[PDB]
């Protein structure tokens, strides 16, 4: 997640049909999305860490959401009316299908609504961010740089400490 | 010795007074500009067609850098550091070593020429003629890193521009 | 095919719409200004080329470098290059943009322009002339002539 | 901002439209001139004065070649220091040309501006002929001038000055006597004589309030 | 209906050009790019701030002299009435009282700007 | 058919405004000792067709804090309106015939200051709402003054209908009886259209851009076609109104091609008193209008509702 | 140039010429090649409806003479 | 005296060898000015001068239509000029 993502913007995006739909209200949905500084950082690690040779790393974020709180904090650090609404996951299947057909870059696919909808793996036998001398950077301190842009007027000098971080599925 | 730009006074006879009037209600000096306006409308234009018009030169006109060679084709410098010691830019960038034959010849000549400020006191320092700035001046590139000038760049743009830089000289040495 | 050929000749003539309109804004900073100022003189006339000044950023395509970048102003015309809708273009002219020139090695000088926001065209000169600078821009119109967006677009 | 004059950051205080308060930011082309100068020699330190004010330019290089001259108990010979001072007088008109042009510009008069660069431009060709620059000479230094006249440039610069008349009475025509010209600077920004000697103003800023002076 | 259907018409055509303009080019818009402009540097206050008025009693002046413009349009065709003097004489008497409203505002330094 | 009609007067229309922007070009590049657009397109033919296809392919903004609605509302407003004004104009005959064309213009034109105050409002800036209180300043200047000398003029057609004063100027132009009426009606023009040295709304050289400083693309090209199409509309009204043309009713392209010669000497009027001329400061076009032009309005208007009732000559159409 | 100004006049003047002949013979083919009937007041609009009415075919411009009296 | 200068334009028209090479040279230079040729490159750039015009016009250079590689029918621009042609180009010298 960042300014130009396609996982804070994606779900901010989805005010502009009215409602949020979400598979199975997003209710058994698991997340754990990682900041782009902390990935590009590990990144430069790896390349600097000779032990990093043959490894394979996992690059998670600090907590773990589920879907319908993680976009609840989505719409309420961005200030917008949250109306969340169970969709079926076939007509959701259908509506990115729809999407498909766009000849530019799409605003949604299958794929996406498929993978949006799938809870990260646990991955606890690999390394990961601290391996490489990284502390993951958690999303309530960065969640206002990418969700200030979607603000309205009233609501754009509002401080990042209003808006009362989310209840994460930790263990 | 002084002179008053704004100390008239207005007649104030019935006459003046009339002719006011008439100029106040009736715009006599804006339509005098608006004449103004209609006869330069009327003239030809100043313009020229670049760029198959160019706009006139001298011989004296400080261009883009060249290095020279004598009629024999061995080179000018001979690496005396005067155009680097008098640069005010510091843009000149000099080493130096014996040749394979015993000549004292540059190996690095370098010129930064988003440094210079096209002054041409390196011409003026120079005892031999060997660094001129040339009446090119439509040298524009489009990365930052092309005008970074070495020996070689210089040394063919001498051996490009020498039939005109030869001319230029030759008007002009007779000042210097 | 039927389909490289329309996306050819639509990239042909929004290029040529492109480079036949350019709006540089109303900015200038230093000395260069003022051979700026006389390339929009009559002698050189770069209106006769759809060349117009604009002072507004939001309505300008081009944006001319001229004069020296500090840093008290670093952050302002950042903040004016922003502010222009896409695409836009920047024209470094003059030593100081380029490099810095006479002021390199100062302590309040952004050691050129590039630092600061992606330029396209290098003017050389201490200032250079309307006719170099004019040189450039017809050198940019080439540039902009050159591109292929529906092209590449197609070709994804 | 077209008026700002370059780089201007003027931070006003307004009721409606109404001037409350004026307050000029500046140092946005503060490059440190004087510590580079610091850094260089006297010949080379002198295109610095090109650049202090890149509209006369010449008259800089007058300035701090009579500086040194001083400093240095030497004196230009007579046809140097009479080319001086007719480059000046080029250059002060180049000066006036440009300040009032703009200020009309400025103002709302946009024509005369275009009128009067072509003879600016012509003078830029004097400059070039004599120095190889258009503007930034560097001809006047502290032992004269760098080079001699060339052989026709007089005849031109005769040529130029039999006609520069009637491009200044075009501008009078143009400016003098309209009457939303005289609206828009007439009684504006009054400085009385006492209060422009106290604040250091110096040239037609004191003229203006009937000061008799000059250098 | 010819009249409703020719704003119709200009209406949609604004509008599409309008739709046009929006949907056809490449946007890419972020927080740098969509700020207010203010000549380069970050404004102080808002725009919402109160912005004194030093016109306003000329401007209520002008809603007072708004209405009479409604009193005199109709005299193209009071011009045609039989008892001419009398439609000359309250034409020129509602001319002079406006006249002379305007001369009090004048006399009184009402058509001066608030400093 | 009529939909044909409607076309048939818009197109025409922007293609002219379209070129009228390299006329105005070339005719102050000719008037400042240069050419003006030259190069793309013989005689820069091909310039406005560059300018339009280069603003419509490029990005339109959205300020963060503009109010979006009122944003988006103000371009489509002035352009629909600028096109509609057109409709009553006899040219000889009109495409709405209408028995108040005057009050019907003047009512339109009243209502179009509302894109310069709305679209400077919602921009959230604050030289786009200095240009809307200038807008504000500058109707409240004109209009009772530009209302009062159409009446003045208007008292000697009969009525409001716009084709009668083709009728009415048969013989001798309207010119020759209210010159005085002219002049100001002339000065009210450019003061109602925002033109030199009227231009207080976008003001350059002051206000950067004014009220569409935040403006781009185009909806500031909707406002561009919006104001160079007044310009024509006020100079053909104008043309109208003074310099009646005559009307052979078995030959209508006459009195088009005569028309149409008119309005665009107008026009370059126009372009030649912006090149001409500064600008003023926008309390002193108040202090013109109200204290020059009222007065000598009123007073006018009284010698012309007298007039007519001293020497016989009251037009029909009661 | 000066005379180079004068293709973009002409090009608006043939722009500007288009709706005033433009609505003239639109104006001409609807409505018989007789100048289309101007209506002002009631009584013009009672003229024109009872040309409707007699003409026929309900169209107003369709002009009865003295054949249609016997 | 406008019938003299109708027939100086015809007269132009003719001199650039018809119809299409008058509209050649008016879409590539945008001038249809007929003047004396002073030379030729071996590039192909023709050189013409006319002393009745104003300082600045009265020399000019019509680009050859295919230098080293590039076709410059369209593509023309001031650096494929000699240096010879290029002083006498820039007025350095009188003598081509
Ligand atoms: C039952 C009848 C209900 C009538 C509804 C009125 C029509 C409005 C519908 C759409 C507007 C709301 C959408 C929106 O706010 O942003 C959308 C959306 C949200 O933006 P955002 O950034 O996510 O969030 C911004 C904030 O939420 C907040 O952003 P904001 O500050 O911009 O929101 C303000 C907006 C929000 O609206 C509301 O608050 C509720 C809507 C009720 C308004 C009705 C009030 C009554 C006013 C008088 C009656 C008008 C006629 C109504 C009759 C209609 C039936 C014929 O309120 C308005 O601006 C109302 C303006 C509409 C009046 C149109 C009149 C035209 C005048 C022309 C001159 C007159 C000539 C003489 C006659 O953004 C967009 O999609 C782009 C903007 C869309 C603008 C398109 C054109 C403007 C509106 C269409 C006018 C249609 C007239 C026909
Ligand atoms: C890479 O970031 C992203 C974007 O780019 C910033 C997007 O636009 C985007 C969404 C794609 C769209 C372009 C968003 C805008 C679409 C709306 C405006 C739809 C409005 C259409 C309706 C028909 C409006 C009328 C409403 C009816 C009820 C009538 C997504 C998902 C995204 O992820
Ligand atoms: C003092 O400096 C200034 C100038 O001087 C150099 C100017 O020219 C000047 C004016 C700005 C110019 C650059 C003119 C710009 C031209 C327009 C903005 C382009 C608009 C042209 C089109 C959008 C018109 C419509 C185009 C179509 C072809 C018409 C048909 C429409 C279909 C729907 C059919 C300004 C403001 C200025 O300030
Ligand atoms: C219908 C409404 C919507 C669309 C509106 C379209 C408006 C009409 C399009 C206008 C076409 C004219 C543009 C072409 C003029 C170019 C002239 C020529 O010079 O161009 C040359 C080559 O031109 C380009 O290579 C191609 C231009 C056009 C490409 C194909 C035309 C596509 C038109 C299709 C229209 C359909 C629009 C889509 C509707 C939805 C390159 O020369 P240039 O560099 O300049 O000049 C050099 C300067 N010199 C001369 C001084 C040395
Ligand atoms: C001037 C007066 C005359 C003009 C008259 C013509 C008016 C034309 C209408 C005005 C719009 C013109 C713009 C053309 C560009 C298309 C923009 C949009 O509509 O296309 C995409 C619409 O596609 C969507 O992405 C989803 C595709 C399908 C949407 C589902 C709706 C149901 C439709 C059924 C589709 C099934 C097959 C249809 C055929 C039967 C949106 O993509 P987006 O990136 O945002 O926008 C940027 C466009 N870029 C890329 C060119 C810069
Ligand atoms: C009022 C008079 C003028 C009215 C306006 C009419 C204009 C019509 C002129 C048509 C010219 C053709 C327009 C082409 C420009 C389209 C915008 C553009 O350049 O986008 C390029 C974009 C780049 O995308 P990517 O390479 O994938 O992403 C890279 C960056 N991430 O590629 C595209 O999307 C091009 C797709 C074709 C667009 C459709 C054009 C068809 C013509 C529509 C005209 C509509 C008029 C009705
Ligand atoms: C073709 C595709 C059609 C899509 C229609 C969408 C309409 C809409 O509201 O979307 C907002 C759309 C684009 O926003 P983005 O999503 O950010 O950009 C999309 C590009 N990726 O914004 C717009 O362009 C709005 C267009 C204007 C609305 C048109 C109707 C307005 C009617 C106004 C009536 C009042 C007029 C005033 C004059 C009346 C006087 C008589
Ligand atoms: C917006 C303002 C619209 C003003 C419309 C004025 C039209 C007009 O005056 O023409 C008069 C014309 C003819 O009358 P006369 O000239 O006197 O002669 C009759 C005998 N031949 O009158 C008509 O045609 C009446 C037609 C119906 C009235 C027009 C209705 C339009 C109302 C506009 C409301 C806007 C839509 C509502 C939404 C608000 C904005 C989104
Ligand atoms: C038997 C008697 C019957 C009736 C006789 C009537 C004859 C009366 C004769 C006098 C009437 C003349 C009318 C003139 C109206 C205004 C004149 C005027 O004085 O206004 C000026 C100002 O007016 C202007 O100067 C105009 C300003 C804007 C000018 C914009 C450019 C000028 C346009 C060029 C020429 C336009 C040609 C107009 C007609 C065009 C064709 C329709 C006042 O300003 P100040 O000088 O500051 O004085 C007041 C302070 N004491
Ligand atoms: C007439 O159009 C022009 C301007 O707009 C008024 C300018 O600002 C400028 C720049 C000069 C001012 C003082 C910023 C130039 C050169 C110009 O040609
Ligand atoms: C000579 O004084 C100066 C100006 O006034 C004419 C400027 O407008 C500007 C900048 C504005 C235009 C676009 C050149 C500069 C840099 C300047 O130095
Ligand atoms: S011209 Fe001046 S600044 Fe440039 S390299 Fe020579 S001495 Fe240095
Ligand atoms: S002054 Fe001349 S000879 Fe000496 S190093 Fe420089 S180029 Fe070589
Ligand atoms: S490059 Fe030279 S002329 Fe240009 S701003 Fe810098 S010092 Fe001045």
């Amino acid at each position: 997640f960042g300014r130009e993502d396609r996982f804070l913007n994606y779900f901010a995006s989805m005010r502009w049909f009215g409602g949020v739909p979400l598979i199975s209200l997003g209710k058994e949905t698991v997340k754990q999305p990682v900041y782009i500084v902390d990935v590009s950082k590990g990144i430069i690690n790896a390349i600097k860490d000779p032990d990093a040779k043959g490894k394979t790393f996992a690059f998670v974020g600090p907590n773990r959401y589920l879907l319908f709180d993680l976009v609840q904090y989505i719409f309420a650090v961005a200030y917008r009316p949250f109306l969340p609404y169970p969709l079926p996951h076939f007509a959701y299947r259908w509506v990115g299908r729809l999407f498909e057909v766009s000849p530019f870059e799409p605003w949604t696919t299958r794929d996406k609504v498929e993978r949006v909808h799938m809870s990260d793996m646990t991955l606890p036998h690999l390394p990961g961010l601290e391996d490489l001398g990284i502390q993951a950077t958690p999303l309530e301190l960065k969640a206002i740089e990418v969700l200030r842009r979607h603000r309205t007027y009233r609501w754009l000098t509002s401080e990042m400490e209003d808006v009362k971080p989310a209840k994460t599925v930790n263990i | 010795t002084y002179k008053f730009v704004n100390m008239r006074e207005p007649s104030m006879d019935m006459k003046s007074v009339t002719d006011r009037a008439a100029q106040t209600l009736l715009w006599t000096e804006l339509v005098r500009g608006l004449g103004m306006t209609l006869s330069y409308l009327f003239r030809e234009p100043a313009t020229i067609n670049y760029p198959f018009e160019k706009g006139p030169l001298s011989p004296r006109f400080r261009g883009e850098h060249a290095l020279r060679r004598y009629p024999s084709g061995e080179e000018r410098c001979i690496a005396c550091k005067l155009c680097e010691a008098v640069c005010p830019a510091q843009a000149i960038t000099i080493e130096a070593e014996p040749r394979a034959d015993g000549s004292r010849r540059t190996t690095r000549y370098d010129i930064d020429m988003t440094k210079c400020i096209y002054c041409g006191f390196c011409q003026e320092a120079c005892p031999v003629d060997a660094i001129v700035e040339g009446p090119n001046f439509e040298f524009s590139t489009e990365t930052h890193e092309e005008l970074l000038y070495n020996k070689e760049k210089l040394l063919n743009n001498g051996d490009k521009w020498e039939a005109e830089i030869a001319a230029n000289i030759q008007a002009d040495y007779l000042y210097r | 095919s039927r389909g490289e050929y329309v996306v050819a000749k639509l990239d042909d003539l929004v290029n040529w719409a492109r480079r036949s309109s350019l709006w540089p804004m109303t900015f200038g900073l230093a000395c260069c200004a003022v051979e700026m100022m006389h390339m929009a003189a009559p002698r050189y006339d770069m209106d006769r080329f759809g060349v117009v000044f604009r002072a507004s950023p939001r309505q300008s395509d081009v944006m001319i470098v001229a004069g020296t970048l500090t840093n008290k102003m670093a952050p302002a015309l950042r903040k004016v290059y922003d502010q222009m809708p896409e695409p836009r273009y920047v024209v470094s002219m003059g030593s100081c943009a380029n490099g810095g020139g006479y002021y390199h090695y100062s302590y309040s000088v952004v050691r050129g322009c590039d630092r600061i926001v992606p330029v396209d065209i290098y003017v050389p000169g201490c200032p250079p002339t309307a006719e170099a600078l004019l040189y450039g821009i017809l050198q940019l119109q080439r540039k902009i002539k050159r591109e292929k967006r529906l092209r590449i677009w197609y070709r994804r | 901002h077209p008026a700002a004059h370059g780089v201007l950051r003027l931070v006003m205080e307004l009721s409606g439209e109404m001037v409350r308060k004026c307050d000029p930011h500046i140092g946005l082309l503060h490059r440190g001139t004087e510590k580079l100068i610091e850094y260089k020699t006297y010949l080379q330190a002198l295109p610095y004065f090109d650049r202090l004010d890149y509209v006369s330019m010449m008259c800089n290089e007058q300035a701090y070649s009579l500086a040194v001259e001083k400093l240095l108990n030497i004196q230009p010979p007579p046809r140097a220091q009479w080319i001086r001072v007719l480059f000046g007088e080029i250059t002060r008109l180049l000066n006036h040309i440009m300040a009032v042009t703009t200020h009309a510009l400025d103002i709302g008069a946009m024509t005369p501006f275009f009128w009067m660069f072509e003879e600016r431009e012509k003078m830029f060709e004097f400059y070039e002929r004599v120095s190889g620059a258009r503007m930034h000479a560097a001809y006047i230094r502290p032992g004269g001038v760098h080079q001699d006249l060339p052989l026709g440039l007089l005849d031109d610069i005769y040529e130029f000055s039999k006609n520069f008349s009637f491009r200044i009475d075009e501008l009078e025509e143009m400016l003098t006597n309209n009457r939303i010209w005289r609206n828009r600077t007439v009684d504006i920004g009054v400085v009385t004589a006492e209060d422009a000697l106290n604040y250091g103003f110096s040239g037609v800023m004191l003229r203006g309030s009937g000061i008799q002076w000059d250098l | 209906m010819n009249i409703m259907l020719t704003l119709l018409t200009n209406v949609t055509l604004a509008s599409l050009l309008v739709l046009i303009a929006f949907w056809l080019p490449q946007l890419n818009a972020y927080s740098e790019k969509t700020s207010p402009y203010e000549c380069g540097f970050d404004p102080m206050g808002s725009a919402r701030l109160p912005f004194s008025m030093k016109f306003f009693l000329v401007a209520i002046t002008f809603l007072l002299f708004d209405l009479e413009i409604a009193l005199l349009l109709p005299l193209p065709w009071a011009s045609q009435t039989n008892n001419l003097k009398t439609m000359l004489t309250m034409a020129l008497f509602l001319l002079i009282l406006l006249a002379a409203s305007l001369a009090y505002e004048w006399t009184q330094k009402g058509l001066e700007w608030a400093e | 058919m009529f939909m044909i009609n409607i076309l048939s007067l818009i197109i025409p229309i922007l293609l002219a405004v379209a070129f009228l922007t390299l006329v105005e070009r070339k005719v102050l590049g000719y008037m400042q000792l240069r050419k003006g657009p030259n190069v793309v397109g013989p005689y820069g033919l091909l310039q406005p067709i560059a300018d339009a296809l280069k603003l419509f392919t490029k990005e339109p903004l959205r300020p963060a804090t503009s109010s979006i609605s009122m944003f988006i509302i103000a371009p489509i407003l002035a352009l629909s309106l600028a096109l509609t004004m057109w409709v009553p104009l006899p040219m000889p005959y009109p495409l709405i015939n209408m028995n108040l064309g005057v009050l019907f213009m003047l009512a339109m034109s009243s209502l179009a200051v509302y894109s310069i105050l709305w679209s400077g409002w919602a921009s959230n800036s604050k030289y786009a709402l200095i240009g809307a209180l200038r807008a504000v300043a500058q109707t409240i200047s004109y209009e009772v003054t530009l209302a009062i000398i159409l009446l003045s003029v208007l008292l000697m057609n009969g009525s409001y209908t716009l084709s009668t004063l083709i009728t009415t100027q048969e013989h001798i132009w309207m010119i020759f009886t209210s010159w005085p009426l002219a002049m100001m009606w002339f000065i009210s023009t450019l003061a109602e259209t925002n033109r030199a040295p009227f231009d207080l709304t976008e003001g350059e050289s002051e206000l950067v851009s004014g009220f569409n400083v935040e403006y781009a693309a185009g909806p500031f090209a909707m406002f561009f076609m919006a104001e160079y199409a007044n310009i024509i509309m006020m100079n053909a009204f104008t043309a109208i109104l003074f310099l009646g043309a005559s009307h052979d009713p078995h030959t209508p392209e006459l009195y088009t091609i005569n028309f149409v010669l008119k309005t665009l000497a107008l026009t370059i009027t126009f372009l030649w008193i912006r090149a001409s001329y500064p600008r003023f400061r926008y309390d002193q076009l108040m202090h013109l209008l109200w204290k020059s032009f009222l007065p000598l309005t009123l007073a006018l208007c009284m010698w012309h509702i007298s007039l007519p009732i001293m020497t016989a000559s009251i037009p029909p159409q009661s | 140039m000066w005379f180079e100004i004068l293709p973009g006049i002409a090009v608006m003047a043939a722009c500007l010429f288009i709706p005033g002949m433009a609505t003239a013979h639109i104006h001409k083919f609807t409505n018989g090649g007789k100048e289309k009937r101007v209506a002002h007041f009631s009584y013009q609009w009672n003229l024109m409806e009872r040309d409707r009415r007699i003409s026929g075919v309900n169209r107003y411009h369709v002009t009865k003479g003295l054949e249609n009296i016997d | 005296e406008l019938v003299q200068v109708l027939r100086r334009g015809l007269q132009q028209v003719s001199g650039h060898g018809g119809l299409r090479g008058y509209l050649r040279v008016l879409f590539r230079a945008n001038d249809v000015r007929v003047g004396t040729l002073v030379g030729e490159d071996k590039y192909g750039n023709k050189y013409y001068e006319d002393n009745k015009q104003f300082f600045g016009r009265h020399r000019w250079v019509i680009y050859t239509t295919e230098m080293n590689g590039r076709d410059t029918f369209w593509d023309v621009d001031g650096s494929m000029v000699p240096p010879e042609w290029h002083r006498w180009l820039h007025c350095m010298t009188d003598d081509p």
